[PDB]
């Protein structure tokens, strides 16, 4: 239907795009496909799609959605990524309400691990929201949609006022040049609140009303929320960006250290502070694909027919 | 054709939690904006929560945030409501109501928060802002007026809606968006909004109009909520004595 992909159904939408589930014809695996029509796109929008792709190519992490292939025709651009079977966290909150702090701590640990790794590779998401935090088949977080993402240098100020309004930091609304990671830490605070409360800390009927709420920095802490969790959120949702917790301080918070000892979380946050599958290559050789050409597509970050098949087969 | 079917009535012991369902059956099935509104015996109607913005999963009224959980099964078109830590004050009729203009919401459009469709109600019993006159009256044929005073954050900023509630029934939309009348409402009923106050006028009063009238508006205070009036019991009095010389 579209290259080596037979399209199943529309699973979501995006800026001038439609996301559709599809099946790889040679590997029978499921993928997500963003179909962008280039006819409704301008020079600035096309550059914002190239940057999104170039950022997704730099990020290989267990809690980040993996880009497999990029296909481009004279009128269309298709982005093929791994399929998050469980869908958005937002839809899971609509179905079951607020998450228990034990269950929320597990997901939040996964969410910060991915965001820490992004900041590690000098990248800021800038669009963290419940509808962008997807779940795999085992209900584990997979961060997605790097449309607003950008590269940063520590100590620099960004000038792109983008993000999901309910999760956007106050400085974004004010049009102030900001520090990238601090904007993501505000978003993470909102994410943690919506996970444990099943509602937003700042909400309104219109964007004008939402903005007024975000700029006030005042929000209700419900009775069910622990004093340890309240402390963490109150130290992330701080109007002055400099008085917000750092990603390292968030990881070592009393709420984060609560419950059972998690050495797997520690060995993943330490990895951010920094083989070839010959069996797959033999199977690809049988399908009529050259071993040296497969290696050359992997070496060059082409994200072509050979890149996608190796990646899909490694599951 | 489209109707909200609620779960049956029940008795809960104090401390326990109650779950109420609201399945959308008939006609235009798809996506809706169901809210949960309760009414204690002989008391006014009160908004508890529901979907009221394009931004978040659910919005709860400050009073109910701590004990309410509002969920939805999109697959079966059923919307749930779970109220925990029940007390004798929670004995009431729980209604589910759909916001009429959901299909226009886009973050810029300001919704009217008028309740299009309502469920029959679920009676849950525990055992072991807007100023409206409490009552109004008039003889048949007269024009009775009900006032509804508010603040800048509610009536001053949002549209006013009016609901008529007959005995043993859920409230029904009477006036939406300050002056509009849904199909079925006669020309006798008319609304009006001025600064932070609203008014309902029932011209040519009929015995069939003896009902409770509630006024409502969105309030932008806190994360937003729909506020209701205390209610007005309109009583149709007996016609005046007739002079026999004319
Ligand atoms: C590839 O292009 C992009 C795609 C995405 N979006 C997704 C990616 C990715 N990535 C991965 N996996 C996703 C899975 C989704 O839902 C899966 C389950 C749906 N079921 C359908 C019907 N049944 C009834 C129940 C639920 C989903 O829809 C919400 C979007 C996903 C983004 Cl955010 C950005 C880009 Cl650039």
């Amino acid at each position: 239907r579209i290259g080596y992909y037979e399209i199943d159904r529309t699973i979501g939408k995006g800026n001038f795009a439609v996301v559709k589930r599809a099946t790889h014809l040679v590997t029978k695996a499921k993928v997500a496909i963003k179909i962008i029509d280039k006819t409704q796109l301008d020079e600035e929008n096309l550059k914002k799609i190239f940057r999104e792709v170039q950022i997704m190519k730099m990020l290989s992490h267990p809690h980040i959605i993996r880009l497999y292939q990029v296909m481009e025709t004279e009128r269309m651009i298709y982005l093929v990524t791994e399929y998050a079977s469980g869908g958005e966290i937002f839809d899971h909150l609509v179905a079951h309400g607020r998450m228990a702090e034990k269950e929320a701590r597990r997901k939040f640990k996964q969410i910060v691990t991915a965001v820490y790794f992004c900041h590690s590779r000098n990248i800021v998401h800038r669009d963290l929201k419940a509808e962008n935090l997807l779940l795999d088949a085992n209900l584990n977080i997979k961060i997605a949609d790097f449309g607003f993402s950008n590269l940063f240098t520590p100590g620099q100020l960004l000038k792109t006022w983008c993000g999901s309004p309910p999760y956007a930091a106050p400085e974004l609304f004010e049009g102030k040049e900001y520090d990238g990671p601090k904007v993501d830490i505000w978003s993470l605070g909102v994410v943690l609140y919506v996970l444990v409360c099943g509602a937003l800390p700042f909400d309104g009927s219109t964007l004008q009303n939402l903005r007024a709420r975000v700029l006030s920095g005042k929000f209700r802490i419900p009775f069910f929320m622990s004093t340890e969790c309240e402390h963490l959120i109150r130290h992330m949702l701080v109007l002055d960006p400099n008085k917000r917790l750092s990603m390292e301080q968030i990881c070592k918070h009393k709420w984060m250290k609560l419950g059972d000892a998690d050495p797997n979380f520690d060995r993943l946050i330490a990895e951010s502070q920094q083989p070839l599958n010959e069996d797959v290559l033999l199977a690809m050789e049988d399908m009529g694909l050259d071993k040296e050409q497969t290696l050359q597509s992997l070496r060059s970050d082409a994200y072509d027919h050979y890149s996608a098949i190796y990646s899909l087969l490694c599951d | 054709e489209v109707q909200l079917v609620q779960s049956g009535a029940g008795v809960k012991k104090p401390g326990s939690s109650v779950k109420v369902s609201c399945k959308s059956s008939g006609g235009t099935s798809g996506s809706s904006a169901v809210s949960w509104i309760r009414q204690a015996p002989g008391q006014g109607v009160e908004w508890m929560g529901g979907i009221t913005s394009i931004f978040g999963p659910a919005n709860y009224a400050q009073k109910f945030q701590d004990r309410l959980k509002i969920t939805a099964d999109k697959a079966t078109n059923t919307v749930y409501m779970e109220l925990s830590g029940l007390t004798f004050e929670d004995t009431a009729v729980y209604y589910c109501a759909r916001v009429g203009d959901y299909n226009f919401w886009n973050g810029h459009y300001r919704s009217g928060y008028y309740f299009d469709l309502w469920g029959r109600g679920t009676l849950v019993t525990v055992s072991s802002v807007l100023t409206q006159p409490p009552s109004a009256s008039g003889t048949p044929g007269q024009r009775v007026t009900i006032s509804c005073s508010g603040s800048s954050s509610n009536i001053g900023s949002n549209t006013v809606n009016w609901y008529q509630q007959l005995p043993g029934t859920a409230p029904k939309l009477l006036i939406y968006s300050n002056t509009q009348r849904p199909s079925g409402v006669p020309d006798r009923f008319s609304g009006s909004k001025s600064a932070t106050s609203a008014s309902l006028a029932i011209s040519g009063l009929q015995s069939e109009d003896e009902a409770d009238y509630y006024c409502a508006a969105w309030d932008d205070s806190l994360n937003g909520h729909v506020v209701f009036g205390g209610g007005t019991k309109v009583t149709v009095l007996g016609a005046a004595a007739e002079n026999l010389y004319f």
